[PDB]
RNA sequence: AUGUCUUCAUUAAUCAAGAACGAAAGUCAGAGGUUCGAAGGCGAUUAGAUACCGCCCUAGUUCUGACCGUAAACGAUGCCAUCUCGCGAUUCGGAGGGUGCCCUGCCGAGGAGCAUCCGGAAACGAAAGUCUUUCGGUUCCGGGGGUAGUAUGGUUGCAAAG
RNA sequence: GCUGCGGUUAAAAAGCUCGUAGUUGGAUCUAGG
């Protein structure tokens, strides 16, 4: 349409827009506290982690790198950090 | 490789105006672009514009009043003296009654009318009408 | 097969000219 | 050959439209009525017109024929058009148990509607 | 429409739409009809349908001479609706094939000079739209979610593909035209000379 | 004359008295009698008569094409082309076509805005196939610096002073004339600052004089 | 256009599209001028002789934005919420 | 496209001079062998002596014998 | 004058395509350009299926089929009428003709 | 290509001279020599047939190591950056759901097709558009048709030739 | 033809890429009252 509000875009469009083509760029990634059943140590982890993040002393693999976002090991949950 | 942000911005404005859009987004902003748009605003060829900040060059969003026939850039920035200002205006502008020729002088960025009134030359930036 | 044969003819002529000049 | 020209076809059409009542299914009758109703300058032409008129009548009896307007057929058509049932099939009385999909999510709520009859499948 | 509560969408009116399936547009969607769609078939927004219907009714009523308004359709389902609409609103109707040259050939005995044109479907009646584009005749049209809006002034979103929804929408357009003309009123209903004008009158009846 | 259109009926009944309302409302004109009644100072000229031939089994069928330019020298000019078997009929049809194609031309000033307008409001370019004609404003007394074909059209339109720049196969009389015509009619489509003021839309003639039309 | 010693010597001032502010040429036959009748909220009948006029240029109409342009103009003028 | 930088005058001028040689008129007027190839040596008129007279068959579709003299 | 937008082939995103030998003439034609047809037919003609069935040595024997992928160069294909010249507009039609 | 809240921080675009690669044929040397097959030889056809058709074949076609550097080497459209439309399909990767497949008017990157503003002499081109309203950067090339890519000079090559 | 030409088919995009000279190069530092 001729009249489109470019200044205040629709939030659904902004979410379903490429990260670089938004009115202001914003990454689609996030940091998450992963909780693994067992040693119950919250571990900060990058969503698209490319290395194998390991427990500190718990010495277990928490995530597995992939082509996109890192795949959390089974039995581990995560919570987004603000 | 991008080498003239002003040229790209004026091309985007021209395309949006031809398509009849009410707003147009200009990619990387700059002081030169801001002053060009400000002169166009003072002369009434565009509506208000908003400079979107994104911790980089930024963007602009200009409201179009559907009153601009053409906005173009002259590259390279040739040096215009007061003596040939008349020839350049007669060559580039559609008529003597309207249309403005934007210069960049030491006093700043202005139109050829103000440049002549202040008796200033400088480097040509573009024109609109 | 019209200008290509002209090229062949000219090449033959150039070969003959080379032989004569030599 | 036996293809009737536009002259014969147009004459037959006009005669059927203007004197439907006098046009029966009999070739001799059509010939007689043509003799008195139209000034035709050739007996073979008159006979061709009568034959095509009989042929057209045979189709008119079966059903409406495009290019021919018949009083009774148009009365029947307008009666069928004017047919109106006793009560609306869309009257709220009949509209009781309409099965609607999830489109009710907000389409019929943000509009300020709380239709009792709608039932979400 | 009109910024009034008396002309708002009424309970029974919205009821008839779901009854006739006038809200289930086709599975193809147009970037120019993104507006009249709430979230298989695409379900259209009933409020927007109502507002566009009222706008079209006002546009039609603007023509003080009802004959100058010409309604054109070629869909077999829409013949009854077109005839009834013409009879009730005093307009002119074109059934079936639209003879090219009605609006541009002044020598034609079929020549017409509409001040306003109404279409059952832009794609079916593309010839009428193109012809109107030569004489600058504004166009209202019943348009489905996938219909094109080229040269369409007022597009009433509806289900013109359906069998019953088209008749219902034509009936509603006639009803609003007459309500806004004064021949009838909202409370009394669609009645003329004491005869109840029923939607099933416009509805398509198979021979 | 018995008008066959609503515009013709209004013109005959004198309910529309000038071409300006017709141009303002963009009403198509389909009867040259409308132009005849609403512009009594029109003068026409045959720019060229050229024969065109179509090859057939038994030789070449020759028809003549006539280009006609009509104008009032007061801002109204029209260009028509008609191809017919005979030169006389071709000329008559070309005159009718030019009358139907009469269009308004905007005049302007070069420098000081004193006296009546004399030249084009601004630089205007028209095109037809390959011939491109650019009209440039000129000061008073300059005359028409142009080729004869565009000169005739400018004289008919009423422009007194104007520079011209023509490019392409200008030897094509029809294309040259049509490019000049397009450039001339671009004048009342170019948006200059003086036309920025917002005006109010008025009733169209059909809306206003509807009583006679219905009656 | 004002000119001379303050006189207006233009043949006529052309119409401008209500949505894009583009001149409507004398030969722009794809342009339209729609009129909507005024309605009083309570009774719902047209006020005789009162209407709102909108002009849309052929370029926009052909682009297909006439629908949304008319809708937005009506919303601005209050004919639609 | 042509160069447009503010410091490309050398390239523009050199390219224009190079391409002037592809012009028939400029090459014809600046080749250098004009005087040697032109019988009059750059003059407009000359004097000579007659040797013989010939008739030349005019080109098609014209039919005639034009009467020239070898000088 | 350029007759076809695809230039008579089906080559996109490709530099070189290996050729095939036409079934009739033997001429080399690029595989994309050569006209292909997949012919699946009964091993026995329709006029002799009944004879073979009545002469069959088995109670119920399924008659096999011949499957042939034929490639024709343009000249031999036109001569055999596998394809025909089309009007300017009908040339752009790409849907296979009714069978 | 995709993913990346990883690193450097203007390091970039196009490029005289210069350099690598570069179909097929062709040349040199050594191996192989099935098939096909220039040249060659026959049988046909023909007025003739130094051809089309058929038969037997030599170089070659294959591999290794060197030469040549030309093709309708074509998209007959140089490269980089940017703006302008709609639709549904297709290859790759990603995101979110459902059960390898399906769904998300989902996001990028390709390769296309048909709704296409504008452009063009037109054929036609989502670029060949945003150009008399000309002007983002840059390289190469053309200036009526032949003579002629010939003569001569230079240079590379074993030659053919470039 | 710098202003100011043209290179799909009319003459004209090097077969393609690397590359020195040359040409051209993203945004960003006192704005306000």
């Amino acid at each position: 349409p001729l009249a489109v509000d470019l200044l205040h875009p629709e939030p659904q469009r902004e979410i379903r827009c490429h990260k670089l083509k938004r009115l202001v760029q914003h990454p689609n990634s996030y940091f998450m506290d992963v909780k693994c059943s067992g040693c119950f140590k919250i571990s900060t982890v990058f969503s698209h982690a490319t290395t194998v993040v390991v427990c500190v002393g718990c010495n277990t693999v928490l995530c597995q790198p992939t082509r996109g976002k890192a795949k959390l090991t089974e039995g581990c949950s995560f919570r987004k950090k603000q | 490789v991008r080498m003239n942000v002003l040229a790209d911005a004026l091309n985007a404005i021209n395309n949006a105006e031809k398509r009849g859009k009410r707003q147009v987004l200009i990619r990387p902003a700059s002081k030169v672009i801001v002053r060009f748009l400000t002169v166009m605003m003072k002369h009434g060829y565009i509506g208000e514009f908003e400079i979107v900040d994104d911790h980089r060059a930024g963007k602009i969003v200009v409201n179009l009043t559907g009153r601009l026939n053409k906005a173009s850039v002259i590259s390279p920035r040739l040096n215009i003296r007061l003596n040939d200002l008349e020839k350049y205006t007669n060559t580039l502008l559609p008529s003597r009654q309207f249309g403005y020729l934007i210069l960049t002088t030491s006093a700043g960025i202005m139109d050829h009318e103000e440049a002549r009134r202040k008796h200033l030359g400088g480097k040509i930036l573009g024109f609109f009408f | 097969m019209r200008e290509k044969w002209r090229k062949k003819r000219m090449r033959r002529l150039k070969r003959k000219r080379r032989a004569a000049k030599k | 050959s036996r293809v009737r020209t536009k002259t014969v076809k147009k004459a037959s059409r006009v005669l059927i439209e203007k004197y439907y009542t006098r046009m029966t299914n009999d070739f001799h009758n059509n010939k007689r009525v043509c003799d008195e109703v139209a000034i035709i300058g050739s007996k073979p032409l008159r006979n061709k017109i009568a034959g095509y008129i009989t042929h057209l009548m045979r189709r008119i009896e079966r059903g409406p024929v495009r290019g021919i307007s018949i009083k009774l057929q148009e009365e029947e058509r307008e009666r069928r058009d004017n047919y109106m049932p006793e009560i609306s099939t869309v009257d709220p009385s009949q509209l009781t148990s309409i099965k609607v999909d999830t489109d009710t999510s907000d389409m019929l709520k943000a509009a300020g509607f709380n239709l009792p009859n709608v039932t979400v499948e | 429409s009109g910024g009034a509560a008396h002309s708002a969408l009424t309970e029974e009116d919205v009821m008839k739409l779901l009854a006739t399936q006038a809200h289930l547009g086709s599975t193809n969607l147009n970037f120019q009809m993104q507006q009249y769609v709430y979230k298989g078939p695409n379900i259209i927004n009933v409020k927007k349908t109502w507002e566009k219907l009222l706008l079209a009714a006002r546009a039609i009523a603007a023509v003080e001479n009802p004959a100058d308004v010409v309604v054109v359709s070629a869909r077999p389902y829409a013949q009854r609706a077109l005839l009834k609409f013409a009879a009730h609103t005093g307009a002119t109707a074109i059934f079936g094939r639209f003879s090219p040259g009605c609006l541009t050939n002044q020598i034609q005995k079929t020549f017409k000079e509409p001040r306003l044109l109404v279409i059952s479907d832009p794609r079916i009646d593309h010839q009428a739209v193109t012809e109107a584009s030569y004489v600058g005749v504004p166009v209202i049209s019943f348009v489905n979610t996938e219909s094109p809006l080229k040269l369409i002034d007022i597009g009433v979103p509806c289900n013109n593909k359906g069998e019953r929804s088209i008749g219902l929408m034509w009936w509603m357009l006639a009803r609003e035209i007459l309500i806004l003309r004064g021949k009838i009123s909202r409370q009394t209903g669609f009645v003329l000379e004491g005869k109840e004008i029923m939607p099933d009158l416009y509805f398509y009846r198979d021979p | 004359w018995t008008p066959v259109t609503k515009l013709g009926r209004l013109v005959k009944e004198k309910k529309i008295t000038t071409l300006e309302e017709i141009y303002l409302n963009s009403l198509p004109i389909k009867e040259f009698e409308i132009i005849d009644a609403l512009c009594s100072n029109l003068k026409d000229e045959v720019l060229k008569i050229s024969p065109v031939q179509k090859q057939t089994t038994a030789g070449q069928r020759t028809r003549f094409k006539a280009f006609v330019a009509i104008g009032d020298h007061a801002g109204h000019v029209g260009l028509g082309v008609k191809c017919s078997k005979e030169v006389a009929t071709a000329i008559r049809g070309a005159i009718v076509a030019a009358k139907l194609a009469v269009v308004p031309v905007r005049r302007g000033y070069w420098g000081n805005k004193i006296g009546l307008p004399h030249t084009v409001p601004c630089k205007v370019t028209g095109k037809c196939a390959s011939v491109m004609v650019r009209l440039i404003p000129a000061p008073r007394g300059t005359g028409i610096v142009s080729a004869p074909v565009p000169k005739k059209l400018l004289h008919m339109a009423g422009i007194e002073d104007c520079y011209t720049a023509a490019k392409g196969s200008t030897a094509t009389l029809g294309n040259f004339a049509k490019a000049t015509y397009a450039a001339l009619q671009r004048t009342y489509s170019y948006l200059t600052p003086d036309l920025w003021k917002e005006e109010a839309l008025e009733k169209s003639p059909y809306q206003r004089h509807h009583e006679y039309l219905a009656r | 256009m004002q000119n001379d010693a303050g006189q207006t010597v233009e043949l006529y001032v052309p119409r401008k599209c209500s949505s894009s502010n583009r001149i409507i040429g004398p030969k722009d036959h794809a342009s339209v001028q729609i009129d909507f009748v005024d309605v009083d909220p309570e009774t719902g009948r047209m006020i005789p002789g009162k209407s709102t006029r909108y002009a849309i240029c052929g370029a926009i109409r052909r682009m297909g934005e006439s629908d949304d342009a008319i809708l937005r103009l009506a919303q601005k003028d209050g004919l639609v919420p | 496209g042509k160069p447009k930088g503010l410091c490309t005058a050398r390239k523009l001028k050199t390219h224009r001079q190079e391409q002037r040689w592809n012009d028939k008129r400029y090459k014809k007027a600046h080749i250098g062998t004009r005087w040697k190839s032109n019988p009059f040596g750059g003059a407009s008129h000359a004097k000579g002596i007659v040797l013989e007279k010939i008739g030349v068959e005019a080109k098609q579709p014209n039919s005639a014998i034009r009467k020239c003299v070898r000088v | 004058t350029f007759k076809r937008r695809n230039h008579g082939r089906n080559k996109k995103n490709r530099g070189h395509v290996a050729f095939i030998r036409c079934t009739n003439c033997g001429r080399c034609c690029p595989k994309d350009k050569a006209i292909k047809k997949f012919v699946v037919r009964n091993i026995v003609e329709a006029a002799a299926v009944r004879d073979i069935g009545d002469a069959s040595a088995y109670t119920q024997y399924a008659l096999p089929k011949l499957y042939h992928k034929l490639h024709y160069c343009i000249a031999c294909a036109i001569h055999s009428k596998v394809v025909r010249n089309r009007s300017r507009e009908a040339r752009r039609d790409r849907n296979p003709p009714p069978r």
